[PDB]
């Protein structure tokens, strides 16, 4: 996903690399329905 | 054919009317326009302690550091500062300090939605041949530390150490580095209509949509202070970025 | 083409109707509660479950092509525009701090067949039209004088928002852009209906709940616009008709509120 | 020990579309949760795929997005335009705007009309679309040996012509400075077939909306640089 | 044979907070045991979550860390201060000290009172807390409306009243500088409903002190510089 | 544990990397008991 | 931590004929089809095989 | 296949190293064939 192309090896951990949002616990749909 | 366009909801190839149904052969993704480097400003390096500007409005005769410092935001900024009317000086030679301003040119030629969100990556090149330098950046709703200490009589700025990250590179070299979104606000509005402040607020003018702030300084006691001023580059880019309504686009003279 | 939507006390009647436009999602009542807070909130209840009703400015032919005006949500209640009185929502409202809804609109006409013209009606979101360019709200008796705003390369520009004076220390720069502009050619983008002279009397929408944060001051929001805009400028036969009347009506959605306390003041 | 290694010719380069990430500098942050806003974009084709309104010089700013149909006419389409996206008419359009940002596009315009007039009038239109040729085709005559349709006025007043996608390459540029056969794809035109009969008491002179959009296969391919001209 | 590789664009740079390690230089050292001592700390929350003393100006140093109830009063509260960390009375408290090195802040901040006076004395208290409004809140009447609640002299002379979290973000600033809506939160008040009853031969004037900490649910986000203010 | 990002590899050894102690053969508990 | 190494004797050099590849910049890119085209080479031996003519001085 | 000696480990990704085209959904021939 994105413009990444490595696909072999994550040196970081995942944590360290990106941001992850903390839990509160083609086909392409149209922007606009009408009944 | 038939159809009812001010119902507003159009129905939808040449199979239709009289077909054609060429196959597919993804480039306009919102997550993979967005990654590539784009110049946002170019700022002074310190050589010694400065004063951060003080707030609008300033007075005449108020005693301070401009041109350095800078925000990271697409949004218009004046004097380092958040703005909404973007501007610049196209006149001749006047008088009073002439106000640094920067803007997103390529983000906003396609920036055809409202709320945004992505992760920045940083980096800054030099300009003049064989030049050291350094950088440093605190979070959004921070202040920058001002001030110095003497050890073995040179005046050593305080900023030189701090909990936040530092850059050093070798001599004629460049730095790069990956930033969190930090600020408080869940998404960047790219155009807002509310107000920061019971009174005395300004519509339209957020408070904390951007990612920090950004400075360059020489690695020399303030005891060596030179004359020519030197320069320095800023590049950003944008990860995982996402985007969550649709707008406008920017007018396009007729003449 | 005959449908009646009952709310409350109160209902409305559409003996033209080509339906209900949904906007981005599909159910927009469906809501939950906010999480930047933690003391109990406030829910619907019938005393606020119905709708409300205004007025707008008359149609002349003198109006000229893309000539608009704007209605600001939450804002009309509290400015009391156009007549509007929220009555107990506008109770509740002044005393709340945090609130979260949708809307829900229709705005009708009198356009007979002996008349040619269009209207085109949409929800620009986070927009800033009814400010002068001073950085004032624009009063009551000064929205009389003028009935619809006259469309400028300023406003196409964005250039004349409001802003903050630099002040003596520096020097005046030349404004030339602004991340508010106004784009008339791509209205259509957000939910809209045409109001055709020869198709139909009444549109509506429906819309969610937007912003940057999961509550919103309920004291300075303005999430949602409402915007009318001219496209064909009215003509008839003379001695005909003269300049037919706007109306519309308004209803929130599953509401919250969080932050009591005495009636607002200001100083 | 130490593994041997052979740093390259490129060593020390900067890429601004490199493909790679960064090392980190202040991670492990958390961020607010985003499931309450409704209305993600994935693809801009989803924004290119609405209709929007067109310009026109208008007689002698003057660039009102409806035509008025005349009272006698001269064998004579009442507008007609290239099929060059760098043309003025599709500057302000969603699909203009975005396609003037890459080079190269693929699939089917779609362009819709609607009448605005009195409710009891009557008429016939004739819509054409012509592949380049020597000269523009201007007379009805011609004009109907090529493609074409006929639209009548009646209880439903919208209608939409799709313009078919020939070309002897599989992609084609997106802005024309030569003219070559690789950008310019013709022209397209209106003509009244009929006299349009307004009814009594109905004043006169109705109007016409253009609204034009992006079909079911549009594609475009490669990015480029951007036009800071609307900053000044 | 040799690997290839290409050196990054920031290479031979110091990062003053990259998450790795370095080479050891002098390894292979043992160190005695520490199994003996007892208390030992994991995260400054347990510091945190311990009950300090306020400050306040007192009548024209001066900061006693109590207030001293007068004998008549005028229609207003006996002490008032905001909910902004940064204000002064937070200085010196172990939550105001820790916070005002993060940037952002999360929780309910809790307050805890106690009585100091003669045992057979009688009085009534009104404790409140007004959300952020154009004017602070000054007459009883309008502070009953808000969030409240009445203290009771009696055998058990401390009661804790506990601040609720409410704002538009889930994150607030900990510091104000234009006093926004994201930094400040409001104003607290203490009210005097009845008047206090010495009993006889007990000289005057009762005391009461402030014991501030933070709620079960608090949370610090963002490291910062320090103020080193303190060395002068 | 601590500001360390790698994940996937150590190079040198524990002890070379760690001093060790020679043997001599959330949920938070309050630093204070009132019996 | 980080991985010793020791750059070669030849580091930094540029050879017009080495055998390796290249980064890519502008990666991510589709082509049309080329099936339609007949008469594909895959070798020059294939054209060398093909008679020709000679030359030859002539009387002056 | 070409002038390619690396036989061991490819970092990048084939789409991102090569172009490929989309789909439409010793022995050597000779160039001329007499019927």
């Amino acid at each position: 996903r994105g413009n990444n192309g490595n696909m072999t090896f994550n040196y970081y951990a995942n944590t360290y690399q990106n941001s992850v949002d903390f839990s509160t616990s083609g086909i392409l749909n149209p922007l606009g329905y009408l009944k | 054919s038939t159809d009812n366009a001010e119902t507003g909801v159009i129905e939808a190839n040449t199979d239709t009317d009289f077909g054609e149904l060429a196959a597919p052969g993804n480039h306009t993704n919102v997550k993979f326009l967005f990654d590539r480097s784009r110049l946002l400003n170019v700022i002074k390096v310190l050589e010694k302690d400065a004063v951060f500007p003080r707030p609008f409005p300033t007075q005449e005769g108020a005693q301070q550091d401009d041109g350095y410092f800078c925000l990271l935001t697409p949004r218009p900024t004046v004097a380092s500062r958040p703005a909404t009317r973007f501007g610049l000086y196209a006149n001749p030679s006047g008088s009073g300090v002439l106000a640094n301003t920067s803007l997103d040119f390529n983000f906003y030629s396609l920036a055809c939605f409202t709320y945004f969100r992505s992760d920045l990556e940083v980096t800054v090149v030099s300009l003049e041949p064989d030049l050291e330098f350094a950088v440093g950046w605190f979070p959004s709703g921070s202040e920058y530390q001002a001030s110095s200490f003497v050890y073995d009589q040179l005046h050593v700025p305080f900023h030189f150490t701090g909990r936040t990250p530092r850059a050093f590179a070798s001599k004629g070299g460049k730095v790069s580095f990956v930033l969190p979104w930090n600020s408080v606000s869940s998404v960047l509005p790219v155009r807002w209509g509310g107000a920061s402040k019971l009174s005395s607020a300004t519509r339209g003018l957020p408070a904390h949509a951007d990612w920090g702030t950004i400075y360059a300084f020489v690695p020399r006691p303030n005891e060596k202070k030179s004359t020519a001023v030197k320069h320095v580059a800023v590049y950003i880019r944008y990860k995982n970025a996402r985007a969550w309504c649709p707008s406008m686009l920017p007018f396009r003279s007729y003449k | 083409r005959v449908t009646t939507q009952t709310a409350g006390n109160t209902a409305i009647n559409t003996q033209s109707s080509l339906g209900v436009l949904c906007a981005y999602v599909e159910d927009p009542t469906k809501s939950d509660p906010p999480s930047s807070s933690t003391d109990q909130p406030t829910t619907t209840f019938t005393a606020i479950d119905r709708w409300y009703t205004g007025r707008l400015n008359s149609w002349t032919k003198a109006v000229k092509t893309f000539s608009f005006q704007a209605v600001p949500l939450p804002g009309a209640f509290l400015s009391r525009q156009g007549g509007l009185n929220g009555g107990a929502f506008t109770a509740t409202l002044h005393r709340h701090f945090l609130m979260k809804c949708g809307w829900q609109v229709q705005v009708q006409c009198n356009l007979t067949q002996f008349h040619q013209g269009a209207l085109l009606v949409a929800m620009v979101p986070e927009t800033t039209l009814d400010v002068k360019p001073d950085g004032k709200a624009k009063s009551l008796q000064e929205l009389n004088e003028e009935q619809w705003v006259e469309m400028s390369d300023d406003y196409r520009t964005g250039k004349n928002m409001p802003f903050q004076s630099l002040g003596t220390y520096y020097r005046p720069p030349n404004w030339t852009w602004g991340p508010n502009f106004i784009n008339p050619y791509q209205v259509t983008v957000f939910p809209h209906q045409i109001l055709n002279a020869r198709t139909s009397t009444s549109v509506d929408i429906n819309v969610p709940y937007i912003g940057e944060t999961p509550t919103q001051s309920s004291e300075t929001q303005n999430s949602w616009t409402l915007l009318v805009m001219v496209l064909v400028p009215l003509d008839y036969k003379e001695g005909a008709t003269t300049d037919p009347e706007i109306t519309f009506s308004v209803r929130p959605t599953s509401p919250y509120f969080n932050g009591l306390r005495n009636r607002y003041t200001a100083g | 020990g130490p593994i041997p290694t052979a740093p390259r010719e490129n060593s020390l380069m900067f890429l601004s579309t490199l493909p790679d990430d960064t090392v980190p500098a202040y991670g492990n942050v958390r961020t607010p949760p985003v499931n309450y806003l409704p209305g993600e974009i994935t693809d801009l084709l989803q924004l290119a795929r609405i209709p929007t309104l067109m310009a026109f010089e208008r007689v002698p700013d003057t660039y009102v997005p409806y035509v008025a149909v005349p009272t006698q006419f001269d064998d004579r389409p009442l507008i007609s335009f290239p099929i060059t996206l760098s043309d003025p008419v599709y500057q302000n359009t969603l699909v203009g705007a975005i396609s003037s940002n890459f080079a190269n596009y693929r699939g089917c315009i779609q362009i819709t009309l609607t009448f605005c007039g009195p409710m009891m009038a009557r008429g016939k239109f004739l819509l054409s679309y012509s592949p380049p040729n020597g000269t523009q085709p201007q007379t009805l005559s011609e004009a109907m040996q090529c493609t074409y349709s006929i639209w009548d006025i009646g209880l439903n007043s919208s209608w939409t012509f799709v313009v078919p996608y020939i070309s002897p390459s599989d992609y084609r540029e997106t802005r024309a400075i030569t003219n070559s056969v690789y950008s310019a794809d013709g022209w397209f035109s209106l003509h009244k077939l009929t006299k349009i009969t307004l009814p009594p008491d109905c004043p006169q002179s109705p109007c016409i909306l253009f609204f034009a959009s992006a079909g079911e296969d549009y594609t475009l391919r490669l990015p480029v640089d951007c036009n800071p001209s609307y900053v000044f």
